[PDB]
């Protein structure tokens, strides 16, 4: 899943999936 | 930044995991 | 929507909603 | 945190917002 266009609601949920429980930092600029 | 490299273009695993903590 | 439980996905889903542009940071500890 | 305040137990805006950049 994570070798796509990711946008909006989507690349949010991505980095959730991936990031597991060390969260991450969404700045969308 | 992230919308670039993932929305507007292809994204990666590399990249995403740049994002976590 | 935000005045409830909100876990996982849901919880992340509702940080998008809400801090728009801004972006927002993700630590479950 | 985050999980504790928001899904163990009700969350309210003004803690979404504290988590805004």
């Amino acid at each position: 899943f994570v070798n796509q266009h990711l946008c909006g609601s989507h690349l949010v949920e991505a980095l959730y999936l991936v990031c597991g429980e060390r969260g991450f930092f969404y700045t969308p600029k | 930044g992230i919308v670039e490299q993932c929305c507007t273009s292809i994204c990666s695993l590399y990249q995403l995991e740049n994002y976590c903590n």
